[PDB]
């Protein structure tokens, strides 16, 4: 039914535990995205970056 | 200056509970009891009116 | 009977948010004794602050108390 | 005329209440006019910076209101947060969707 | 009758805003954040406290104060926290 | 849905995805609710609870048990099982100074 | 008509004349007595030490 | 020229007084004066607390008794609250 | 007039060892509330002389046991390491130059 | 084999000695340190108290390190076991 | 000069911090991550007992800014003062 909204990322998850996909801690594997940072994750990311 | 002297003879033991004489002391509530029944009597007594009886005595607990 | 109220289930459950795979039958009646002894060490220091605070309903603040002194602490009952 | 040393200080918490909580907590006998000033930009920031995960966290996982579990989530993932709160448990915030990877079917 | 109750209660919802203008939060949130705002508090001063007595010092300072935060504060949080502290510092000394 | 009767101990796995999301306090409350104040009487007699005291404790000791569960989980795991049995307890409780 | 004491000790202790405190029981009872010199004479004298079973006439 | 505001005397007294043969090497006297230092510390801050939870501008005898009760372990606990109220009964005549 | 000559200390008033001036001097200078009570340090000090009459004995029975009557902090360490209280006391602390209570795990024995 | 191994855990627990060498660990102190400040000095104690801590440390590690390693079965000790250890005490993840 | 001097850990010493531990038996891959687990100890320590001797704007660091760090870190020891 309708609850398809919140159960479809398990579904897909469910899809990926019999798959094996799963990234190191059982996570379906996703895009990392950096707007979502903050000026301290930026700053440990530029002293880890060399 | 005129407060009596403390006493000549040493007191004797009434029981707390009763007072009838106390041939006995208990080493865990530390009371004065006379007879067998008393002592089965004290140790279902709470800490609160044991520390109470001693208290009434000026001894060892406030 | 009080402590069996920490129902065979719920140790299955607990387990299960602790991520763990298979329980032992053994495990069930021994955790409720680690519960046990835990819940008991920190509700006899809540009962401790109460007493001093001459209360006699145990408070959120007299477990709080307890929790924030033996390193146990949590947010959301107003520390 | 009067203002608030927070308005000077460009704060938005309340400069006066910590000066008077540093006084009241018996921290010492005499306090600095900067120590609450700093101590609560401090505050501030680590409200400011614990809440943008917060809000992060609310906004991905598809809700307008922050809950206890966003907290958690913000909490748990920065390994310096985390590191800071490891001695602390949060009302009803449960744990993050980690699995231990040799307890899967293979 | 009762006394007004203390907490943070405007200024942290300001500082949600000030981040996220489209973001709520609930009572228990608003809650978990006061007591860790009041905790936090109470670990600086705290230690504080003790670095006066280790400087046989009267006055707890801003400049003891960065030492404190620096002290507590895992890794770069604590050179945020300092750096802001003394911005904070900085527009209040621009000032008094 | 699709996997179904997918190979016994992994419906463990589709239980850990319900338990580890969800905000909800795994013990029932009335049980847990008489039971502090079994375990408070003991020291002191005719002891009432704040109702949100019990709460605070449920959630304080649910997260004691579920840390110690994750924890003996390792345990398990280093000595290569998936079940958790009396021992792993055992090395947990006293290497954290709760037994030792 | 005699008074006899009669109990297991349970704890007996002894100072440097001497004071000395020792504790009786029987199966219904428990008892602390502050030792005179003349019993602390005897006592020492017999060896006395806890977990014995003691009948002591008291008028001696 | 400097102090240090050492227990060292009143330790050893104490000693003199449990075990008359005994004595303090001064690395031995360094663990003492660390450990009552360090106690002193905890229930002194354990009783702030406990006094500032309860709103007081005091600690007194039952502050220090309940920050006591908190600290101490089990027989240990029951040991000192019992010298804690035989020396409060014996100084308040 | 004048103060008194050889007035009596709290402590030895308390028929204590510990000095309850001190303890008092330390309450109050010590920052840890406003205003400090008179008993206050008169219970503190009891229960300090008392952990400290209790830590002396086991380690001067350590000291014994060992052969010796000079307690170092070896001897220490084995009490506090041989008493359950003081371990759980002590749990969050090392005696400097006492070493570790000897132990082999019973799968470390013979046979 | 593996019988002097006993020996010398009954030694070294009979002992109570610095076991690793005050030299190298002293240059192990300035050398780390030198990073956290410029040229930083050293009273004589501070190092000692570094090289007790640290030793305390290593020893309670090792200590419940033994307890993993037994629980294992497996009487020989590697990363694998240390690693629980660090994790279930508290200092890593 | 400066350098890597956690290799002055030489491995007797490592041993015998084991065996004083109880272990009975050390495999090769101990000692090296070992030596990065006494080094991660001693970073948090000095970098502790640096920040007590900043406040008193010292170059010397005492047992005493030590036994802080051991403080705040829950690791408290008694003997040299503190």
């Amino acid at each position: 039914g309708l609850g398809g909204q919140e159960e479809e990322e398990e579904q897909r998850w469910l899809d990926a535990l019999e798959k094996g996909e799963l990234d190191d801690n059982g996570d379906l594997k996703k895009e990392i995205n950096e707007r979502l940072l903050t000026a301290r994750q930026r700053a440990l990311l530029q002293k880890a970056r060399s | 200056s005129i407060d009596a002297p403390p006493s000549f003879k040493p007191a004797k033991k009434y029981s707390d509970v009763s007072g009838l004489l106390a041939n006995y002391t208990d080493p865990q509530s530390k009371l004065r009891f006379s007879t067998i029944e008393e002592f089965s009597y004290i140790r279902r007594l709470p800490s609160d009116v044991v520390t109470g009886y001693l208290a009434l005595r000026k001894a060892t607990s406030i | 009977d009080n402590i069996q109220g920490i129902t065979k289930p719920a140790i299955r459950r607990l387990a299960r948010r602790g991520g763990v795979k298979r329980i032992s039958g053994l495990i069930y009646e021994e955790t409720r004794g680690v519960l046990k002894v835990f819940l008991e060490n920190v509700i006899r220091d809540a009962v401790t602050y109460t007493e001093h605070a001459k209360r006699k309903t145990v408070t959120a603040m007299d477990v709080v108390y307890a929790l924030k002194r033996q390193g146990r602490t949590l947010y959301g009952f107003g520390g | 005329k009067a203002k608030t040393r927070s308005s000077r200080a460009g704060l938005q918490f309340p400069v006066g209440r910590v000066h008077r909580l540093l006084r009241k907590g018996n921290y010492s006998e005499r306090v600095g006019a900067g120590a609450p000033v700093y101590l609560a930009a401090v505050l501030e920031y680590l409200t400011a910076e614990i809440l943008e995960l917060a809000g992060n966290a609310a906004r991905d996982n598809k809700k307008t209101r922050i809950i206890p579990r966003h907290l958690q989530l913000a909490i748990r993932n920065d390994e310096e947060l985390n590191k800071l709160l490891g001695r602390v448990t949060i009302a009803q915030g449960g744990v993050l969707p980690n699995i231990q990877a040799v307890l899967l079917p293979k | 009758k009762r006394s007004r109750k203390e907490s943070y209660s405007i200024y942290v919802y300001k500082v949600l805003k000030q981040v996220h203008p489209d973001t709520g939060i609930s009572s228990k949130a608003m809650g978990i954040m006061n007591s860790f705002v009041n905790d936090i508090f109470e670990r600086i001063a705290g230690e504080a406290s003790r670095l006066a007595h280790y400087n046989k010092r009267s006055t707890i300072t801003s400049r003891e104060i960065q030492t404190a935060v620096r002290l507590l504060l895992p890794g770069e949080l604590a050179k945020h926290a300092v750096s802001e502290g003394t911005k904070a510092v900085t527009k209040y000394t621009s000032s008094k | 849905k699709k996997p179904h009767r997918y190979r016994p101990g992994t419906v463990a796995l589709r239980e850990i995805r319900r338990y580890q999301k969800s905000t909800e306090l795994l013990i029932r409350k009335l049980p847990f609710q008489r039971l502090v104040r079994e375990i408070a009487q003991d020291f002191k007699t005719d002891l009432r609870f704040q109702s949100s005291a019990v709460m605070a404790l449920q959630e304080a000791c649910e997260a004691y048990l579920v840390g110690l569960f994750e924890d003996t989980n390792l345990c398990a795991i280093h000595a290569k099982r998936v079940t958790i049995m009396p021992k792993d307890i055992q090395l947990a409780r006293r290497i954290r100074g709760e037994r030792a | 008509e005699t008074e006899i004491i009669e109990g297991e000790v349970v704890e007996i202790q002894i100072d440097r004349s001497k004071v000395g405190k020792l504790t009786l029981k029987t199966t219904e009872m428990e008892t602390i007595y502050d030792l005179g010199t003349k019993m602390i004479e005897s006592l020492t004298k017999d060896k006395v030490q806890a977990g014995d079973v003691i009948t002591i006439d008291k008028a001696t």
